[PDB]
């Protein structure tokens, strides 16, 4: 749905994820996934001060 | 054949309208509706089809996330071109449930698919132009409501 | 002397403002029959919305 | 009289300035159109006294303004573009009529009914309707 | 058949692109900023425009804006192709900062097609609606398809089937998918108290907003608009006195309206001090 490859911010992704999980997912949960597989997602920070993740 | 659906040389809607691709994902949809696993829950959709054929319900309900797991690109095509994808999902759900409940077409002619738990949510002020011809989920208040009348017949409101 | 400097300063306020005034006539004014009364009402209305309006 | 005055003004520029060798500030005046408007006709009989025999004869009146319409743009020049070869014409108005070309004027392009009117490239003239009491 | 080359517009487009490429480099940066956030509109400051070709470029664009407008669109579409193909694979222009503001009484037919800025207190606003910008059609006798059908303020159907194998004319099917729509809103503005002499009536005028400019006009706001003057079909002029022109028969009455490409509402010490000499 995005015409550009810039990933959306985490503060949008987590609410969308939380509804699907039937359980609230927070920032610290993402770091658990990164520990298991380092190359799972790109974790570059947005200049707005919002965390981002991408394929 | 599922991997071949990923390789696209046209637009999203253009590729789906191809008869070979349409039949490809029709088989892919048909495979999923009976084959799924939720550990302890196993094939939940098998029970979903079971209770739906028990009730003879026209409302074919599906969870969004489950389709995206077994069939990765099949669910995403449903999101980008809902009209084209649900057009054949009408027939696939008809044939897949007739695997469990044959002669269903003897009473009901069509099976309109009801998607559920779609994750992306938009407000009435966020409906950009890029969201045209796409599946969207919005929340609001019912202000005006019309009556029930048949449409060229089936009910309309 | 103080009153003279008040006079000297105030004309420079008009002497430098005229730079942003000849762009008013140059842009969308097209004939000689324009009289000073019509021009004066136009100048005040163009600078009326600015932070430094003119009478 | 108006055409005479226009010619007279043209003569005045030619005779009184350049023929008199005073100056040459008349180059553009050869092209611009003038008009002279008579105002001080003798006192007239008023609106309620007018008669059908007075038609087309200049009169004088006084009154009060009630309603004024905005500046209505009246057509004077029509701009046509050919819908297949994009050729542009310039058709003027003669006595309040617009003559739509039936064929493109170019020799190569002769398609019948191929011309189209472009609304916003035309030239208009200001018309104001005023009501007097 | 070779079409007519409008040498004036092409020269405008060449200068317009050179202005975008060379002017100090916010305009290059602005396009990139649009790419990041999926923006649809580019804004240009007129004082920047007047600083090239010693103002001649700005004057030519200003006086005949409606004529040159497609040429500016062609100018930018090359640039987004050149430096941001993502945006090209995903478009409006908005001028502002005119040095002169023209009152409602200055709306005269001699300025149709030129660029002007007016000020007027907003009295009404209408709800926004999508407006057909560029439509497409499919033939009826055959299955040919016609794209890029610009409307230009009227419902224009194609005049010919492009395939010589078909003879269809004046029969078409409107496409609702390949066509593009644009936001459109009508605003009624009124002359300010300080514009007119005391004891006189204030005038009224209707302004048209498109694209992102919609919903930026709020009733009671002392808005300022920037755009161009257009004429729209009108039937209220009939019945008035005076000889009425005719075309051949068809009636061609018109009324004046204003098309605004930019909307601003005008009513902190460091911000204020920076705007004064
Ligand atoms: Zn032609
Ligand atoms: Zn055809």
């Amino acid at each position: 749905s995005r015409s550009t490859g810039v990933p959306p911010e985490l503060h949008v992704l987590l609410p969308q994820i939380s509804s699907m999980m039937k359980r609230k997912i927070v920032q610290d949960d993402i770091l658990k996934l990164l520990t298991i597989w380092s190359d799972a997602y790109v974790v570059e920070l947005n200049s707005r001060g919002e965390l981002t993740m991408n394929l | 054949l599922e991997s071949l659906s990923n390789v696209k040389a046209n637009s999203y809607s253009e590729w789906i309208t191809q008869p070979n691709v349409s039949r490809t994902i029709a088989r892919e949809l048909k495979s999923f509706l009976l084959e799924y696993t939720d550990e302890t829950g196993r094939s939940v959709y098998g029970a979903r089809i079971r209770t739906l054929g028990e009730m003879n319900s026209e409302s074919l309900e599906v969870n969004y996330r489950h389709l995206a797991e077994s069939k990765a690109i099949l669910a995403l095509f449903l999101a980008k071109c809902p009209e084209e994808m649900l057009k054949i999902f009408d027939l696939v759900a008809m044939e897949a449930t007739e695997l469990h409940y044959p002669d269903y077409a003897r009473i009901h002619s069509e099976i309109h698919v009801r998607i559920s738990d779609f994750p992306t949510i938009y407000s009435l002020r966020e409906l950009r132009e890029s969201n045209l011809s796409s599946l969207v989920r919005v929340t609001g208040v019912v202000t005006r409501r019309t009556g029930v009348f048949p449409q060229l017949y089936r009910n309309y409101q | 002397a103080l009153l003279s400097q008040r006079q000297k300063r105030y004309q420079q306020f008009l002497a430098m403002k005229m730079t942003q005034v000849f762009d008013i006539l140059f842009s969308l004014t097209r004939g000689q029959p324009y009289t000073e009364t019509y021009l004066s009402s136009l100048i005040v209305d163009s600078l009326q919305d600015s932070n430094n309006p003119i009478g | 009289v108006i055409s005479i005055m226009d010619q007279t003004i043209k003569d005045c520029m030619v005779s009184l300035i350049v023929d008199n060798n005073l100056d040459y500030d008349l180059d553009e005046i050869e092209t611009k159109f003038y008009k002279v408007r008579p105002y001080n006709v003798g006192s007239c009989k008023g609106m309620r006294e007018l008669n059908p025999n007075d038609i087309d004869k200049l009169i004088n009146l006084k009154g009060l303004v009630l309603r004024s319409t905005p500046v209505i743009p009246d057509m004077k020049v029509a701009f046509f573009k050919c819908n297949v070869c994009d050729h542009t014409m310039a058709v003027e108005i003669d006595r309040g009529v617009i003559q739509e070309p039936a064929r493109c004027e170019r020799i190569d392009c002769n398609e019948p009914n191929s011309m189209s009117l472009i609304h916003n490239r035309c030239s208009f003239a200001d018309k104001q309707v005023i009501k007097l009491q | 058949v070779k079409k007519v080359d409008d040498v004036t517009g092409e020269k405008v487009r060449e200068a317009f692109e050179q202005f975008l490429e060379d002017f100090s480099k916010v305009y290059r940066a602005q396009i990139e900023f649009m790419k990041i956030y999926d923006l649809n509109t580019i804004y240009i400051d007129y004082q920047h425009l007047s600083m090239r070709e010693n103002g001649a470029l700005a004057m030519a664009i200003s006086e005949q804006y409606y004529r040159f407008l497609p040429f500016l669109q062609k100018g930018l579409r090359r640039v987004v192709r050149k430096y941001a193909p993502e945006l090209l694979n995903t478009f409006q222009i908005s001028f502002f900062n005119l040095p002169t503001v023209h009152r409602i009484r200055d709306i005269r037919s001699e300025k149709i097609g030129s660029l002007l800025s007016i000020s007027g207190t907003v009295t009404r606003t209408s709800e926004v609606r999508p407006e057909l910008y560029k439509a497409s059609f499919t033939c009826d006798m055959c299955r040919a398809i016609v794209d890029n059908v610009e409307q230009s303020f009227k419902y224009t159907e194609p005049t010919f089937c492009p395939n010589p194998s078909c003879e269809n004319r004046a029969f078409w099917t409107l496409n609702v998918t390949r066509s593009r729509f644009l936001d459109w809103q009508k605003v009624r503005i009124q002359e300010n108290a300080n514009e007119i002499p005391t004891g006189s009536m204030p005038r009224t005028l209707d302004v048209i907003l498109r694209g992102d400019s919609v919903e930026r006009a709020k009733p009671g706001d002392r808005c300022k608009f920037t755009g161009v003057e257009i004429v729209v079909p009108d039937v209220t002029q009939l019945g008035l006195p005076g000889v009425k022109p005719s075309s051949t028969v068809r009636d061609l009455t018109y009324k004046i309206s204003f098309l605004a490409c930019h909307v601003i509402s005008i009513g902190d010490q460091e911000v204020f001090l920076n705007s004064l000499s």
